[PDB]
């Protein structure tokens, strides 16, 4: 996996198919869920990190409207 | 409280004039890795790591900017 | 004697039950066939009268 | 135009008549709470009276939204 | 499969401890923090994070979520644990009631 | 300018609103397990509580919708709650979506009350002890009332969640313009903003329970 | 066409065929309503 | 009022239907409540000895 491979061919070795990216998201989901949520005596931070990643995704598309309230002019 | 300065006195210090040859030493190492192009051995884990410290020192430059302008929220003019 | 030896096997089955933490509800309904939800009398969720919920 | 302008004030004013049903509906479902707390065995017969009161109350409220839209669009 | 007993060891409910220990070797302990204060300062200076009304609605909803967590965290914590043990207790009990019944048989 | 937070968000030209509406379910994990983590423990408990508070009044025919209604209150409550996050786009502030939630369910209910029950259904158009001279006026009342039930459902949600968000945004703007002026007044307005955020949290949950309870009561009226 | 109608169409068939029948009739009444709305607009 | 912008309405109608009517429902089905186990300790189809 990445963090270990150092070949620019790795990017083409992957399966860039609908079922490929689907299983890629499903794996990342179960990897997140199993590490932060699917644990007894778990914590709330397993959720807050999703909200912060959600806020950041929200502030992203909302930039095209928030760049007209700029205080400075440069 | 005070433990910040306890650590700051280790890593947050202007570098002594005696360790600048070690700084250019690692500076010549990294330019050597660029001359040969051997940076391809560098697996992405540390590759991101150096990229992160690269963004850090970049941030120190921008921190130097905002204090050079006597303003925080952009240029006051 | 035949009914005795049957109770011994079945007792051993309840004796060596997988602990309850690693038990899927389908594993429980295999252990206690009473806990199963009668999908014939209540086909739709929650498969039981709301009072018993 | 003075007509297109007055239609906004006239339709806006007639909407205030809905404030009567906002209060009348609160009294009905307020008296249902009091009336049911005293004789909870009549729950089904009391509720039958609340809906009748709710309907007749909101009836006068929609007669205002009637005129509010009769002026704004139908005129 | 049994469930692990602890989660991901996150700092400030935003950043997992993997990030700090991953950055600990090169720039020590304060490294991740001085990266953060660097990143936020550059963002709010180059007008990446424009200050607006949404800022103060943010500082309020972040004010309640932090208070709501710091107040009713433990209550929801053990309540969830209590619901588990009670289900565990009732179940293991109905494991004994089988044993005793057929033992009498 | 002011209603920027209600415009359909688009990221890189793609309709990012399709992601935000698909997201809230991602906060309800499920498990075949019999004893599971804290999140699913509490959630499994609340879903049981809600289903007991909503579905109890229903007969055997009504409780068939118990999946839909509990899934409806869990989606609206999670969308409203997520919407209170900064810079979020709250898809319940949209009249489009709320119409698309209120029109089917209200229509699905009255239809199943008109297929069967059609003689009781038309009889529900007149209360029992209604006097003789008042019979004809009281039928045109209800048919208009029944017709505005779905409109009331969607508007009660969009207008309550929109007004709540806009209000928090205005008072928030006041604190900003007050930042460079008297500091205690900034603290007072901020305290007002804090208490308002708490109200918006209580309204987010109530509006979900209200939308659902009204769909439920329509269901009980036709089952 | 595998694991889709296996995980999506079987569990919802009890709902998509007898429970939600009146819902679809309403959903069409909705599409007709939004269509007549977006037509005169 | 952007709520009255009837051009992006189809962008809200569909994924809600894909969430309220398919996905979330598909997670409630996966939240089942089993009948609690009280197997009675009195179940003995017995009979008097052979007389």
């Amino acid at each position: 996996e990445v963090k270990l491979g150092e070949l620019p061919s790795w990017i083409l070795m992957r399966d860039f198919s609908p079922s490929g990216i689907f299983g890629a998201f499903q794996r990342g989901y179960y990897r997140y869920y199993n590490k932060y949520i699917n644990v007894k005596k778990g914590s709330i931070s397993g959720i807050t990190m999703v909200l912060a990643c959600y806020v950041l995704f929200s502030y992203s598309f909302s930039y095209k409207h928030l760049k007209h309230e700029r205080l400075r002019k440069y | 409280l005070a433990t910040f300065w306890y650590y700051a006195k280790v890593e947050l210090v202007p570098p002594t004039p005696a360790e600048i040859p070690r700084a250019i030493q690692s500076l010549k190492k990294i330019v050597n890795s660029a001359q040969t192009g051997s940076f391809k051995q560098l697996t992405v884990k540390e590759a991101v790591l150096n990229g992160l410290v690269a963004t850090e020192v970049l941030m120190w430059f921008y921190v130097g900017e905002i204090i050079g302008k006597r303003g925080i929220i952009g240029y006051d003019v | 004697k035949a009914r005795i030896v049957e109770y011994e096997k079945e007792m051993e089955k309840m004796k060596n039950l997988i602990p309850f933490d690693q038990m899927t509800i389908e594993d429980l309904n295999e252990a206690f066939p009473e806990t199963k939800l009668d999908k014939k009398k209540y086909p739709y969720w929650p498969h039981q009268p709301i009072e018993n919920l | 135009d003075i007509d297109t302008a007055a239609k906004f004030i006239g339709a806006g004013a007639a909407t205030v008549g809905v404030a009567g049903s906002g209060a009348g509906i609160g009294t009905v479902f307020g008296s249902l709470i009091i009336g049911y707390a005293r004789n909870p065995s009549l729950k089904q017969q009391l509720f039958s009276y609340a809906i009748l009161g709710f309907a007749l109350s909101e009836a006068m409220g929609l007669f205002c939204l009637m005129v509010a839209f009769l002026i704004l669009f139908a005129m | 499969p049994p469930l692990p007993e602890y989660g991901g060891k996150v700092r400030y409910g935003l950043i997992p401890e993997e990030f700090f220990q991953f950055l600990y070797p090169k720039t020590g302990v304060t490294g991740p923090y001085v990266l953060g204060t660097g990143l936020i300062l550059y963002a709010l200076s180059k007008e990446i994070y424009v200050i607006s009304a949404e800022t103060f609605t943010a500082l309020s909803v972040l004010g309640v979520m932090v208070y709501g967590i710091k107040k009713y965290g433990p209550f929801v914590a053990d309540f969830a644990d209590k619901l588990n043990e009670q289900k565990l207790a009732q179940l293991e009990e109905a494991k004994q009631a089988s044993i005793q019944h057929i033992q009498n048989a | 300018n002011l209603f920027a937070s209600f415009i359909a968000p688009t990221i890189l030209g793609l309709p990012a609103a399709v992601l935000i509406i698909l997201f809230p379910p991602l906060l309800i994990p499920t498990s075949k397990y019999l004893i599971n983590n804290r999140l699913i423990t509490t959630q499994q408990w609340l879903i049981k509580l809600t289903s007991k508070q909503m579905m109890t009044m229903h007969n055997t025919k009504g409780r068939t919708w118990s999946l839909m209604l509990v899934s409806l209150i869990i989606f609206i409550a999670t969308t409203n709650l997520l919407g209170l996050l900064p810079h979020s786009f709250t898809p319940t502030t949209q009249l489009s979506m709320n119409l698309a939630m209120a029109i089917p369910l209200w229509a699905g209910t009255v239809i199943m009350g008109f297929r069967s029950k059609i003689k009781n259904a038309l009889a529900h158009f007149l209360p029992q002890g209604t006097p003789t001279p008042l019979i004809p006026m009281l039928v045109i009342i209800e048919t208009i009332s029944l017709l505005i039930q779905p409109m009331a459902l969607a508007v009660r949600l969009t207008a309550n969640i929109t007004a709540g968000h806009l209000l928090m945004h205005l008072i928030g703007s006041a604190t900003l313009a007050m930042s460079t002026i008297n500091l205690p007044s900034t603290l007072i307005i901020f305290t007002i903003l804090i208490l308002l955020t708490i109200l918006e949290i209580a309204v987010a949950l109530i509006q979900a329970y209200v939308f659902t309870l009204l769909v439920s009561l329509y269901l009980h009226d036709n089952t | 066409l595998q694991s889709i109608i296996k995980n999506i169409w079987i569990p919802m068939k009890p709902y998509y065929t007898k429970v939600y029948q009146e819902i679809w009739i309403g959903m069409g009444l909705m599409g007709f309503i939004v269509y007549k709305i977006r037509a005169a607009d | 009022m952007p709520q009255l912008n009837t051009t992006v309405w189809p962008t809200m109608i569909t994924p809600m239907l894909l969430t309220l009517f398919l996905i979330t429902q598909l997670k409630m089905l996966n939240t089942n409540y089993h009948l609690p186990p009280s197997p009675k300790p009195m179940k003995m189809k017995n009979y008097n000895k052979p007389w």
